[PDB]
Order: C-alpha cells, then structure tokens, then sequence
C-alpha cells in the first residue's frame, strides 16, 4: 500500500520528453536540423522549463519551431502547477475520507481556475510586452514577442528570442518589471494565489499558514536578494557599473526575481563577483513556491527548515510558524530534501568535472542552475561536452521532479509487518 | 444485472463476492481505504466514499442501479441515514441491514424495502436445516 | 533544557582563552606571537584544528612546542574524555527515567586515558625506530613524542616545514601515522565495545560499533581508490612517485582527510574532482566519541540510510536489523543541514573579506569547520577579519555537532503548544 | 473585545464561533488538540494548554482578556479547577458552563460570577418560545 | 539449530537465553517493543509482528526453523491463534505454553506437538526435587 | 543534625520541607527526576537514585546519616526492599512510611524502627484535636 503519486509524477514528464524530443529533430522547427543529444537537450531544457539552451533560440528555430517551444513551456510549467494542484486535491481528498473513516470544489473546477489564471495572468503581461514592442518591431512580429516571453516568463522558463536574453533592457522599467511580475506569480503557487483570492477580506491572520510564509519570505527573498546583489556588485564596471543609479537597483532587483526559477538576465554573470554567484546559487536553490510553474527545493521547505534551525538552536520542543505547530515529519521531510538534493547535486558536480574541464564555480553554477530549473549560465552550456550534456538533462529532470517526488514518498511509505528493535546511533 | 453496495464489512463483502461470481455488475462503497481495497478484487469498481455525504451519493448515480444494499453494522445512525438519502436519490429498491429490533423498526417506517437481520433470519434457517 | 551544551562551550572556552593568553609570551615564540595570531594558534591547537599561520617547526622555541603537545593533547583526549563523559551521565539519567516510569565514571575516564597513552606509546616506539637512527638520541625522540601524539588526537601539526611531504615514499612512517589517527578517530566507545565483546562476535557488538567498523574501511578504500584514479596522472602530486608510492600517497591522504590533517602532497596542486572528493571526506570526520571531527561517521551514515530508505519508500531506517528512530534521523539532517548553512555563511563572509577563488575558500571553510586543518594555499594569505571568521569557524566546528546532538535530545519542556497545521514541501 | 473560552466542545466552539463572528477576538483553549485545529481555522488565536494547571494558566494570561469562558462539561473536576484557578489568576469576570445544579452551587461558592446550565437554560428558552 | 520463540515473557524470554547459551540460533518475536529490545541484546534476531496475524507469519519464514516455540501466556486467544497459524503454516514442531488445562486440550486439537504448563509441570519436578 | 528522606511524594516532601527549615542537612532521595527538582530547592542535596538499588544504597554513605526515611507508598515491594537494604547498609534507625496494615506488619517484622501510618495516626490526632 505505497502512494503512486511519485509514478504519476515521472511517467506525466517522460510520458511528454519523448514525443518532444522526437518533434525537436525534424527540420521543419529547426533551420539546420538538430541531433538527438541537442534535440534531447533543448526538449528537456523546455519540458522542465529550465531554459539552458545548447543552440540560440531565436535564431536556431524556425517560426515553427518557436511555436512548438511555446507549447512544450506551456505544458512543462502550467503542467506541472495543474498536476501538482490535482495530485494535492487526492491526497486532500484521500486524507479527508480517512478522517471519517476513524471517526471543497470538485477537481474540474479546480482545473479550469488555474487555466484561467494562467492565460489572464499571460494575457496582462502580453498587452504590457506589446506596448512597446509593437511600435519598434511592427504589429505581426511585435505581438509575437509579446506572447512568447509573456507565455516563458509565466511559466518561469527563461527563453528568450533575443541573442543576448533581456541584456538590453537592463534600464527599461515596463519590460523588466512586467516579466518580474510574470515569474513572481507565475512562481508564486496557486494555492497561495486561491488563498488569497478567496479568503482576503477575513485578513492576513486567517490566511493559511503556507499562504503566509509565501506572502512573507518570498518579499524578504526578493529584498534581500535585491540589496545583496546591488552591495556587491555597484562597483564592478563589466556588469553594474556602468548603469545610473536607477538602472542599479533595476538590474539588482531583476536578477534577485529571475534567479527564483525564471533564468533572464538583464547583466552577465559569466562577469560577477564570486561572493554574488554565491548569493545568487543560494537564491537558486530556495526556488519558487510548492505550487508553482517554477522552483527549486522550494520556499516552504527552505522557511521551514530554516525555522526548524531555529528552533533547535534555542532547544524549543516544538517548530513554530504564525502560531503553528509545524509537525515532525513536514520538519523531516524538509530536511530530507535539502539532503538528498545536496547528494545528487555533489554527485554531479563530481561528474560534470571529469566528462569536462572546468573550474569548481563554473561547475557548481551550473549544476545548481539546472537541479534548480533557473537556467542561468556562466559559461559552462556554451562549452559543454557531449558526456556533459547527458549528465545536464539527468540533472534538469531529477531537479525537476525530485523534491515533488521525494515529499510524496516520505508522505505514503510502503506499510510493513515486520519491526526490527529501535537502536541507538551517536550522532554528532 | 448492476448493483450497489454500501458498507464492505464481513457481511457486506459476502454480498460482493456471490454477486460477481453470477456475471453481474456491483459498485462496492466503504469509507475505510482497506476495507475497499478487499473488495477490489471482487468487484467492477470499488469506491472509497462517505455515502452520509448527501453530494456523494448524488455523484455516484445510485439511481440507476437496480438495488442498493446498505450493510453498515456498528453505526445504527449512519445506516438511517444513508437508508434516507438513497431514497431522495431516486433509488427504487433499498435493502439494509439491522443488526438490532429497534433499529429494524426505525428501517420499516422510513422506507426500507427489505431489512436484513443476520442473527434473526440465519436462526430460522439453521433450525430448518437441523429439522431436515 | 539540558546544560550538555553549557558544558560542552564553558570546557572549550575557559583553556583557549588561558592557552591565548600563554602564547603571546616570547618564551613559547622566538619572535613573540600577536594576539590574532596567538589566538588563531590557540584556536587551531584546542581545536586540534592544525591550522598554521606561523610555522610551527621555526617560530616556536623547544618550550613552545612542549606547549603545543600540551595544548594539543588536551584538545583531543579531553574532548574524547569529555564526549564519554557526557554520554555516560545522559546513559545514567536515562537508565533512571526507564525505572522511574517501570561502569564507573572514575574507571571510564581511567580507560580513555590509558588507552591513549598506550595508542600513543605504541605510535612513539614505531617513530623513534624511523627517526632516532638519523636524528640523534634527543632529537629524534621529541619529534618521535611530538609527531604520536599529533597523530592520536587527530590533529595534524607537524615540527616539519612540508608536512611529512618528505615521507610520501616511507611506508613505516605513513602507516604509523595512518594506524594513529584510525584509531584516535575510531571513537572510544567502538574500542570499548571490541575490547570486552570480541569474543561475542561482530554480530553482537553495538550498532554504532558495526556502523563504525564497516564504514571506516569503506571510507577509507573509496578515498583511497578515488585519489588513486584521479590523481595517478597528475605530474605535481603524484605522477612521480612509483606504483607503491602513489598507492601510499593515495592511502595517506584518504585517511588523513578524516580530521588528521597531515598532507604527503600537495593539495595546493591537486585537480578539482579530487579537491571535491576530499572536501566530502573532510566533512563526514573521524567517529562520534573520538578525538576527531566532521559531522561525524555515524551522523553520515544514518543520513546515506535515511536517503535510500525515503528512495525506497519504506517506513522504518533499518541499519544492521535494527530500527533507527525518527528523532536520530531528524538529528542527523538537522546537523546536516545547520552545517551547510553556517559552512555557507563563512565563505561568504571569506569571500567578503579575502579574494580568492571559490574552491580555495571553500576547501579552507570545510577543513577549518571539519577540523582537518587542510591548506590549498589560502590560509598563508589570510587576513585579520579572514583570520577572525576562521578561528570562530573552527570554535563552531570543534562543538557544533555534539552541542547541536544534546539539543535536540533534551529541549526545554512547555506547556503552550499550538495546533498543528500542514506547510507545502518540495 | 478580548475573550477567552475554555473547553471547545459544543457548547465552546458555539459561543467562540458567535463571539468572532461579531467581530470580537476569542482565544480558544483546549486540551484535545483535534478540537484546537477546527477552532484555529475561525478563531484570532487557539492554543492547545491544560488549564487545570496553574503555570499554564499564568502562560496564557488570562488575566488580560475582559471574560473567560469555562465549556469544560464532561470532566466537572475539571471545570471546578480551572473556575479556582482562572480566580485565582485574577480574571474579573468568569463564566461557566455546569451540567448539575449541586456543580453550579459549588462553582457559586468558588466564585464564579455566571452560571449556564444548558439543558435547563435552553429549557426554558424553548418552553418560552412555544408559549409565545 | 534455528529456533523460534513467540512472545518474550518471563518464560519466552528465559527459553531464549537459554537456547542461546548454548549456541544455537534464535528468532525472539514479540508485539511489545520494550522485550524485543531487551531480548535483542543476546538473541541472535528480534522481530516486533504479531503472530496471529497469517500474512506476518509467513513473512517471519518460521517453516524455515526447526522449533517453533510459543510464549504468549495472559492472551490465550492469541496462544491458539500462533498455534494455528504455526502449524498452517507449515512448522514441523510447535510447542506451545498453556496456563490452564483447558487451554492445553485446545490446543492439542489444534495441533501443538508438545504443551507446558509452567504452574503444573514445576510443581512436579519441585515436589520431586524435595524428595530426593 | 544529619537526615536523610527516601521518596519524595507528598509525605516525604512535607517531611524534607519541615526538616530544612528546623535547620538540618537532609539528603532527598527519589527515583524520579521531577519530584527531585522539586525538592532540590529546600533540602541541602537532592539526588535521583533508585534506593531498590544495593550498590547505590552502598554508595550513598547512609549509615553516616542519623536517621533514614523511607517514604515509599505506592510499590509496597520497593519499601520493604529499601528497607531491607537500609538495614544491611548498617543505618541504625530506620523510620517507614506505611500505608496498609499488612505493609506495616511485614515491616515490624523486618525490623523497622519505626512505622508511620499516615491516615491511621492522623485519625487519632485529629481526634484528640476535635475532643478538645
Ligand atoms: N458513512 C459510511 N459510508 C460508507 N461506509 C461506511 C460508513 N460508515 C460505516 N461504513 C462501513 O460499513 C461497514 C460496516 O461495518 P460494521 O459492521 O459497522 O463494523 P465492523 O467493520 O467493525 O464490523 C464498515 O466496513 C464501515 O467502514
Ligand atoms: N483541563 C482542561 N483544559 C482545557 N480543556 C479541557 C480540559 N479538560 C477538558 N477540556 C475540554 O473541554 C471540553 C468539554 O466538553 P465535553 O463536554 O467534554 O464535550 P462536548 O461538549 O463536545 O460533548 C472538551 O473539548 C474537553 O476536551
Ligand atoms: N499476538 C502476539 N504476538 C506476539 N507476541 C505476543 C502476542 N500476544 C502477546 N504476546 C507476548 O507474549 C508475552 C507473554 O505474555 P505474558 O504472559 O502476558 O507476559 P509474562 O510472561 O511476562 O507475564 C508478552 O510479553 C506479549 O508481549
Ligand atoms: N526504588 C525507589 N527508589 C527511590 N525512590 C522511589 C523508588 N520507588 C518509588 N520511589 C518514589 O517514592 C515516591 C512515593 O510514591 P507514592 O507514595 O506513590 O506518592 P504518590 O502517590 O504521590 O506518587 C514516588 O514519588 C517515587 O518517585
Ligand atoms: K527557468
Ligand atoms: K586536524
Ligand atoms: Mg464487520
Ligand atoms: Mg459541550
Ligand atoms: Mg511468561
Ligand atoms: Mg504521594
């Protein structure tokens, strides 16, 4: 009696990597054609909605080929926010009958809110994007770009049409701001944004506890991200310094909310200070919200992990969150995640080192970007090998999936009928 | 030809296994998770429900099975009142079963068509089968 | 709450600061240490750290070494004794609870001691049959005692300039080392548990003795191999020493990665995916209760069965047929994780305050944490507030896990709790 | 307004569910958890606390809120502690709910200013509201 | 040899130890944690089941061992439960513990090879220990 | 001068209270740790100790101590065990806290020196008390 809720999970994105991979070789989306491993590559970049791209978007792919992008970016982040809401609503639904059994809306409409929250959220972001593309790159081609970074900043993608991605609107206010809104709450999780919604006028204290950590640390995330990456980075001349005052704190608050998942970059970070690529891997890691079209190990699980430090440190009994007892096995599932990530991750940096030679930066950059989804690149994918290419789409699809899939098999356990005798082990 | 039954309890798993060994469609409902997984086995769909739910038991249309069998023992008010709320579904034929006199009298007057009781009735029939 | 963790700070803090203020006399130093310095040496011995930012060899005279062993010495076994010492009164105090609801003190703190002085005894006649033929019969002895008890209390600090680089050939000096700081890190209560229940076979022995005595040899052959494999090539470490001698090598620096410190090469020339192998030895550490440090073999251990467990979805961590609970589970990851948040922490603060590159600085922020006390050529440039955040990296390292343990074992009783509600993970 | 109710069972989440419905903040105490979480769903603050006991009691500062209700109703031993206690604590005014009349004469001469019998109480109520 | 012991009480537990000085193997199980903890220190394997349970049993491979000793003493609905359960599941010797001479008959028609009274069977051997 | 209290319940708490504050070295002993905090405040040392224990008995020098009481009510075993072992430690006056009459014969018998029966020996002071 285990869940099958981790086998849904990897046959839903196997069960479309495939027929992606497949579609990528044939040269009707492709001007020059792609091989298996590009193909491989550029599918799971935009199945997982990671971003990382072997060859230029725009200028490797077809019309037709930007079309399909759009689709599988769809599918890879507005997918797995509505499988990952339907997969909570069962075991909402499973939790709820076993309750009564000792002693909501339906799925469809479920289903249909988060369609339409999507294409109404795209839809605002696309009428923003075409205000001023329209005018510089004509009425066919402006709403194009509209709908494609609308649709990939949405689904905290990161594909981006232009050769250097949203490098030349570093100090243009409406482009960054509206694609830094696209991914916040293309990031941010329905399930905060149905909270929200439906429960806002009782206030913020009757909020769920999951709503408010997401209201709470992801603001933090962005204002610390924001000032640290403006602290360390106002004095260095090849990315930061050479921008207005303005343009500083535009740049510094757009990769603070790009690293959560998104991947645009309005600066280089193949030219950032070591102690901002640490920043950033940081960020990277934390990701979106659990819900969400994006993210990394999670912002929940990063909150509770991190007050469940905490409260270890002051020798509390109990994890505490906006008077909530958060339960031993959330705080264990949390801690679990980090674990696991971290084992797989040293796994593949080790790995990545070997098949291709590089420095440890470049390496853990790279590995953390696409175990984390964001994308973002130090110069690592332009370089990558053959051997390192696999060891990329390995990475970008256990990160994708793995800390949805690693929570739901610490939640259903296979039932046993057979104990062995509890035994002490030093630790420390 | 289809069937339903509520309850998978010893009696009602009984119901379920006979049932399908005829070639006949039964919908067996429980609203503990083990009990359906029993039943999975020997039935064409087992359904983990709440079926005091007044919705639920809409949204498995009762109504079109030929008879519904309530086999909830330990709970006399549970079995009363899924007793009631398949008989605003629509469900023509309702058969439960009463484990006491008092809740059987209760059965009777609100509309239950045929009201088992295990004890009583095999006690007659063993006599008989002792007496030939 | 427990005063475990009291205990555990006031005992580091109350002979680093005396051993601070004993360095900065001219008679231990020939040209008088300042007080960042004698702090960061004080740090570094207490905390058998071995970190250097003097040589230990010239800048202190023969009293200062003598110092030094002292200094040494009391950080190993007296946190070896300490460690037993606080297990034995947390075993009393349970033993009593259990008949509330339904050996000496004296005589444990007399084995640990014998028992180091014997390891060490042993170390010091094997080193003076290498060295005293060639370095005199005075000579030879005192860097014979120097060199035995370094290696017992796993912590590294050596009397020459390149840290027994000169002795990567030499297999008496490498396995009396290597042997050394094995079993100095092993953990005094697998010694104990080998020593009065051999006879009763490996079945029988405690679960932390079998989870020690099969993942030592593990850790070691996989590091060994690893370095093997990915050194062998390399023209600056080992690329010319023979088939032999890299093998060795290779075995000198799997183990003395385990908190010993001592380097047979140079780390300063070693290629990446090796740097990254040996950052992940560091941090596992020698055992629990032993002279060593890490998060811990055991702490490694449960985490890696914890992690295949989660993997195969089964309900209950099984190490040896016996049950690990969920609260050493949540220990684990919880040392685990603070860990890596603090090992975060002070190489972006290294990163701030030093320029380097970032596997320079993290392989110094996890040799300091882990207390191995390995150099890549970073700690020789490290400046005042470099040298503040190591010493304070290395203070939270030598305590950490074992403070972090007591914690979780015992917090503070309340009588508000508030109700659960779920949180989204992953 | 601030309030604080002991006991969540009918009668307490009855009144806590009134009392933050008219815009009052209500604090929930109970010892039974599972009733705490439904109470935390609607109510300003819900704490799971024995308040039997004299430091849990001076935890909470009951002291603060204006009126503390008392809903302990099946344990009388323990709705007469925490009468003594909440009085002790020093809280002006204190409400509780008694299920016998010789509880409600003890808890008068503890010094619990209001007294609820529900069932003779909501007698009354009735025998008023058929009359008119 | 392999042997088996069920339940780890006075008795279950002093057969054990006894079997093990002698160096022979033995599988202590028990549903009470704390004495499958404390017999896990000198028996060579300790399970936590519950050997009433048919499907547990057969995981516990016990047709494998050679005897298969039964030490449940207060439940004696579960001493004939194991019994059974033993000898369906194919244990060439059971031998069963019995606190009455009631329960010893039953347990002979269930198939228990040899039964101990450990009241009774004492009795005799010290009255014939006094003797001589 | 020199006392010492085993069992720290509601009597031997009221005995070590009124002892310190008379001005004598009381050493409080009790198996469980919450009753020794208690009493750690008011008596000159309090230990948790398990005084069934013989060794411990032998290193806790009791019969350097005037007087021993034993104040053990629940287990009657665990305080004719302490004490026997008192005894053979060599303290010389042995006062027991008894509260059956056949606990306060079997511990005359031992040899205790003196038996306290608390709600017998109080029946009789509070009725000298209310005869005059
Ligand atoms: N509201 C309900 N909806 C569906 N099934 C129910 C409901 N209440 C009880 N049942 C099921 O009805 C069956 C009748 O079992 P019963 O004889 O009452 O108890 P037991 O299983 O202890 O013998 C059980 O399997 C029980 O889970
Ligand atoms: N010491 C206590 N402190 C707080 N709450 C208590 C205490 N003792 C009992 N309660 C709670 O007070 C409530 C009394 O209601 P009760 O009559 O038991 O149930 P109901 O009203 O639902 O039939 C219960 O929720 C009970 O758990
Ligand atoms: N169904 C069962 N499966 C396995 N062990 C059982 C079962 N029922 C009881 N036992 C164990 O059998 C042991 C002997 O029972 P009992 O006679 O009550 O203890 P004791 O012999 O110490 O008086 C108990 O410790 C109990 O845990
Ligand atoms: N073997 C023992 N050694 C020391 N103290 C003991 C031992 N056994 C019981 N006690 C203590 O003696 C005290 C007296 O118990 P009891 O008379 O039952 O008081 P209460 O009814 O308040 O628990 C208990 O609190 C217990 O902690
Ligand atoms: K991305
Ligand atoms: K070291
Ligand atoms: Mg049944
Ligand atoms: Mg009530
Ligand atoms: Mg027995
Ligand atoms: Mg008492």
């Amino acid at each position: 009696a285990k869940g099958g809720e981790p086998r849904i999970i990897l046959l839903s994105f196997l069960g479309v990597l495939l027929p992606s991979a497949v579609l990528l070789t044939l040269p009707v989306f492709s001007v020059s054609g792609l091989s298996i491993t590009d193909a491989l590559f550029t599918a799971t970049s935009a199945i997982s909605v990671t971003g990382l791209g072997v060859v230029d978007t725009g200028q490797h792919f077809t019309l037709a080929g930007k079309i399909l992008l759009m689709c599988l970016m769809q599918i890879g982040g507005l997918g797995q926010m509505t499988l990952s809401a339907v997969l909570l609503y069962m075991f909402g639904v499973r939790l709820s009958l076993r309750q009564q059994a000792l002693a909501q809306v339906n799925l469809r409409r479920l289903v249909k809110k988060i369609v339409t929250f999507a294409l109404v959220a795209e839809a605002i972001g696309f009428v923003f994007l075409s205000y001023r593309w329209v005018p510089e790159m004509g009425w066919q081609t402006g709403m194009f770009y509209a709908l494609f970074h609308s649709i990939s900043a949405f689904n905290n993608a990161g594909f981006a049409l232009f050769s250097d991605s949203m490098m030349s609107f570093v100090n243009d206010p409406l482009v960054s701001f509206t694609l830094a809104g696209l991914f916040i709450f293309g990031g941010l999780g329905f399930t905060v944004i149905g909270d929200v919604w439906r429960h806002w006028r009782k206030g913020f204290h009757f909020l769920h506890i999951h709503t408010k950590i997401m209201l709470i640390a992801t603001p933090l995330l962005l204002l610390v991200g924001t000032v640290l990456f403006w602290l360390l980075e106002r004095h260095n001349p090849n990315t930061m310094g050479s921008l207005t005052t303005g343009g500083q704190w535009l740049a510094a608050f757009f990769q603070s909310a790009s690293a959560r998942t998104a991947g645009f970059n309005s600066v280089d970070l193949t030219q950032f200070t070591q102690p901002a690529l640490l920043i950033m891997i940081v960020l990277m890691l934390i990701g979106a919200g659990s819900t969400s079209t994006g993210g990394g190990i999670k912002v929940s699980t990063f909150a509770v992990a991190f007050m469940a430090t905490w409260t270890f440190l002051r020798q509390k009994k109990h994890v505490v969150m906006f008077k909530r007892t958060v339960n031993w096995p959330t705080v264990t599932k949390s801690l679990a995640i980090i674990v696991v990530s971290g084992a797989i991750l040293t796994t593949a940096m080790f790995l990545l080192m070997l098949t291709e030679k590089a420095s440890f930066d470049k390496v853990m950059f790279e590995t953390i970007s696409a175990f984390a989804t964001v994308g973002l690149t130090a110069g690592l994918t332009a370089e990558l090998s053959e051997p390192g290419k696999y060891i990329m789409i390995v990475v970008m699809i256990i990160g994708r999936i793995g800390p949805l899939t690693l929570a739901y098999m610490l939640a259903r356990p296979e039932p046993t009928l057979i104990k062995y005798p509890e035994d002490t082990v030093l630790t420390g | 030809k289809q069937f339903a039954v509520i309850g998978l309890g010893r009696f009602g798993l009984a119901v379920c296994k006979e049932l399908q060994d005829s070639g006949s469609q039964v919908l067996a409902v429980d609203i503990n998770e083990d009990r359906v997984k029993e039943a999975a086995g020997f039935v064409s769909q087992a359904i983990v429900a709440n079926c005091t739910h007044e919705e639920t038991v809409a949204e498995l249309k009762l109504d079109d099975y030929d008879m519904v069998m309530i086999a909830i023992g330990a709970d006399v008010n549970a079995s009363i009142l899924a007793t009631l709320i398949a008989k605003e579904a629509g469900v023509k034929s309702v058969w439960v079963k009463a484990n006491d006199r008092f809740q059987a009298r209760v059965l009777q007057k609100i509309g239950a068509d045929h009201i088992i009781m295990p004890e009583r009735d095999m006690g007659i029939r063993v006599a008989r089968k002792m007496l030939d």
